RNA sequence: CAGCCAGGAUGUUGGCUUAGAAGCAGCCAUCAUUUAAAGAAAGCGUAAUAGCUCACUGGUCGAGUCGGCCUGCGCGGAAGA
């Protein structure tokens, strides 16, 4: 129902604690053992999911996150405090990249486990530590080593296993009116869409059935009044895509003639994503002839080549959503990963 | 100061009796007195009320502009008297009143009964509406209050108790 | 002209079919007919000629259908097919970007039917080059 | 109150699809209860819902439930009716555990 | 001076190296036709039509009012066993 926002984190590791030189001549004597030992190991950054949140608005507000110094070495061999490990808390669904290797770390899938994103530092030793026979005047100390810096580029898809592209307002929002729980701001005019959002559809316990919906473009790499192409990253992660295209529009371009195109857009972002897939749904059945549209579904889907099993669906009223709605699992549950 | 200088206009048939520093302001829509400060004076003149600032007190006509004020929101009260329009809006939000005792279900785990004092009394048009009549507009404006403590409007879909005139900001925090 | 119940004007052309894409069906929700952009829309403008945009009000109290009169159409598209250059700026003031003529735009600002402010003929002579020559032209009054 | 009960149970436990039902009597055996029911379901999430139902239903006829064990935890889920308790938990961990001999 | 009742318009969705930008971080001249004045422009801000306010002007009660400098004495800054 509202915004989205994505951006890059700075992320420094906290460096050991430093070693401390001192002595032990308490009251009588001032020649005694030295004072000051080990120091303290930095912080250590960790990366927390939380399925409680969906978005990263809370990252360029504060964009520096200091790991704790690990505590300095004191008087009478005390210690410092190892540095408290600072967690951020992202999203489930985020990607890393780091300036210079950039590549993905780590996706983040299961909720709940946590990754190392900045190794902390070691703690220094004091001159107790140290203290020998050879100098006669145990002075010398070690720094700490500094941690690990690196710099966090976090990319965000929402955890889905059903995707919605289509059309611009063809009934990929519509669709998303049915029995699913999600109801977004849907309507006739224009666009409508400026927010993915994602529903549930409950069948039968501990099935989960997963769709988000994302705003879509026409001609490719262009936008008609305002919407950037930053919706896209969204999906070509969902495990099963479907697609349809409006049929009789009033005013909007004519048949599949023209979604040609729509597999080039596809094609256009860097490689069609390995060329994913596809399974073609139509809508908005009810204001034509169920009879007459048996041979134009059978007639528009031979036209532009695909050979396979369509679905001829009028989402609008919920007739014949039922037949979509059990074949999907076939393909979800029997397929696992391998 | 200057505010002061200016008198408040009564209409007729009411009756103004000072004695001393105690005004009282009987009409035909209340029952009601109160006390000044100690640093104001005032003359019955004509059909009109005058006030001035005392020797020898350094506030002077500060005080003095505050006598109007209060006085002139007085002369209302006692005539027509002030409303004040509280309405409800939410699911499950539902108001009625019994007696002299309003009960609010806010959706609490329990009933609330509010006790407004001798001279406020409350109308419900709707379920969804209350309706605040007095003729004092300090002891009006708390029981409103009192009565919008409960259920203060949340910012984000307004929901709650609001004031007629009052408009509540709605805003997005999480955004999804 | 009147007050609130929203006057509003949205158009690309005239001369084409009502496109999807650049505004699509927001020319009309709250009892404006999307089927009825050629019914009595193209009843006077489709005799004349089809290659201006042109706004138009609404004014629709509870009808079904709509009760509104057409007026002019507007004078920024009078300087691409009847004045010059079709794309326009590029760099708008880094440069002379046009060139326009005192007796160009005379008889064509002059074809509006009924639109005007003041009846004055010299009043209105230079009220249409304020349009003009903010586009990077130069002006030889 | 003793045949009523579980026909009061057998009744709504079917109505979930309560497969593979058997009528136990452990009277003698056991003296902490006088029987018990044993049924499967499909799914954890499956055992967790059908709990709340016979709570519902339970408190909804006017006695008290004596307590609950589900907790973030669907395998094993029992709920309390007094003289009957009911065992709905997973196929997958009944093999483990005894049937029809306790 | 500040209050209160109004206008707050016409080219004008100003076109545009504008993906849309109708007033808004890009773009420009910054003019100009009717009036008592009202800006291709002040903002809260929708996906764009937007919903409303303000700048300037009219009327109303009527006599002070507007915002800058220097200086004495005053407040916060000023939490420990």
């Amino acid at each position: 129902m509202k915004f989205v926002d994505e951006a890059s984190i700075l992320v420094v590791a906290g460096d050991g604690g430093n070693g401390c030189v001192s002595f032990r001549r308490e009251k009588y004597i001032p020649k005694g053992g030295p004072d000051g030992g080990d120091g303290g190991d930095g912080g250590d950054v960790w990366m927390e999911a939380d399925e409680n949140l969906n978005t990263l608005i809370d990252y360029r507000f504060e964009k520096s996150f200091r790991a704790e110094r690990g505590q300095n070495g004191a008087s009478r061999d005390c210690t410092g405090k190892r540095g408290k490990d600072v967690t951020i808390k992202v999203p489930v669904g985020t990607r890393v990249i780091d300036q210079g290797t950039g590549e993905t770390m780590g996706d983040m899938t299961k909720h709940g486990q946590r990754l190392l994103v900045a190794k902390g530092g070691w703690h220094g030793l004091g001159n107790t530590r140290f203290k020998s026979s050879v100098n006669r005047t145990p002075r010398q100390k070690t720094n700490g080593t500094p941690g690990d810096k690196r710099e966090l580029l976090l990319e965000l898809m929402l955890l889905a296993d059903v995707g919605m592209l289509g059309m611009p307002n063809a009934g990929k929002s519509t669709f998303i009116r049915a029995v699913s729980a999600a109801k977004p701001k849907v309507a006739d005019y224009p666009f409508t869409t400026l927010v993915p959002s994602l529903g549930v559809v409950r069948m039968d316990n501990e099935k989960s059935f997963v769709v988000a919906d994302i705003p879509g473009l026409i001609e490719g790499a262009a936008e008609g009044a305002g919407l950037g192409i930053r919706f896209l990253k969204h999906l070509e992660r969902c495990r099963v895509l479907l697609h349809l295209i409006d049929i009789d529009p009033i005013d909007g371009t004519d048949p599949v003639e023209n979604a040609r195109i729509i597999i080039s857009e596809l094609e256009k972002y860097s490689q069609d994503l390995a060329t994913k897939p596809r399974w073609l749904v139509f809508n908005k059945i009810d204001l034509l002839d169920k009879v007459e549209a048996e041979e134009k579904a059978k007639a528009i889907a031979e036209a532009l080549g695909w050979e396979d099993k369509y679905y001829l669906i009028s989402a609008a009223s919920g007739l014949g959503v039922k037949d979509l709605c059990w074949d999907v699992m076939t393909f979800i549950i029997e397929n696992p990963v391998v | 100061s200057r505010v002061a200088k200016a008198p408040v206009v009564v209409p007729a048939g009411v009756d103004v009796k000072i004695n001393g520093q105690v005004i009282t302001i009987k009409g035909k829509n209340g029952e009601l007195t109160r006390t000044l400060n100690d640093a104001v004076e005032v003359k019955h003149a004509d059909n009109t009320l005058t006030f001035g600032p005392r020797d020898g007190y350094a506030d002077g006509w500060a005080q003095a502009g505050t006598a109007r004020a209060l006085l002139n929101s007085m002369v209302i009260g006692v005539t027509e008297g002030f409303t004040k329009k509280l309405q409800l809006v939410g699911v499950g939000y539902r108001a009625a009143v019994k007696g002299n005792v309003i009960n609010l279900s806010l959706g609490f785990s329990h009933p609330v009964d509010h006790q407004l004092p001798a001279g406020i009394t409350a109308e419900c048009p709707t379920q969804t509406e209350i309706v605040l009549k007095g003729a004092d507009k300090q002891v009006i404006g708390q029981v409103a209050a009192d009565l919008r403590a409960y259920r203060r409007p949340e910012p984000y879909k307004g929901k709650g108790v609001r004031y007629a005139d009052e408009v509540v900001r709605t805003k997005e925090a999480k955004k999804k | 002209a009147k007050k609130v119940q929203a006057y509003v004007k949205l158009q690309v052309a005239a001369g084409m079919a009502n496109p999807s894409p650049p505004v699509g069906p927001a020319l009309g929700q709250q009892g404006v007919n999307i089927m009825e952009f050629c019914k009595a829309f193209n009843a006077k403008t489709d005799s004349i000629e089809k290659g201006l945009p042109i706004p138009v009000v609404i004014t629709v109290y509870a009808d079904r259908s709509f009760t509104f009169v057409t007026k002019t159409p507007p004078a920024a598209v009078l300087l691409k097919k009847a004045a010059g250059i079709k794309s326009g700026s590029g760099k708008p003031n880094k440069d002379k970007v046009g060139k326009i003529s005192r007796a160009q735009l005379q008889e064509i600002a002059q074809t509006k039917a009924a639109d005007m402010t003041g009846a004055d003929i010299e009043a209105m002579t230079r009220s249409i080059e304020g349009t003009a020559r903010s586009m990077g032209l130069v002006v030889e009054d | 109150q003793g045949k009523a009960l579980q026909d009061f149970v057998i009744d709504k436990i079917d109505d979930l699809k309560g497969q593979d039902i058997i009528a136990l009597d452990v009277q003698g055996k056991s003296s902490i209860t006088d029987c018990m029911i044993i049924c499967t379901g499909t799914s954890s999430r499956h055992v967790m819902s059908i709990a709340d139902h016979v709570v519902q239903e339970s408190r909804a006829a006017g006695l008290l439930p004596l307590g609950v064990e589900g907790e973030n935890s669907a395998d094993w889920i029992v709920v309390d009716l007094g003289d009957v308790i009911v065992h709905v938990m997973q196929e997958e961990s009944r093999r483990l555990y005894e049937l029809e001999k306790l």
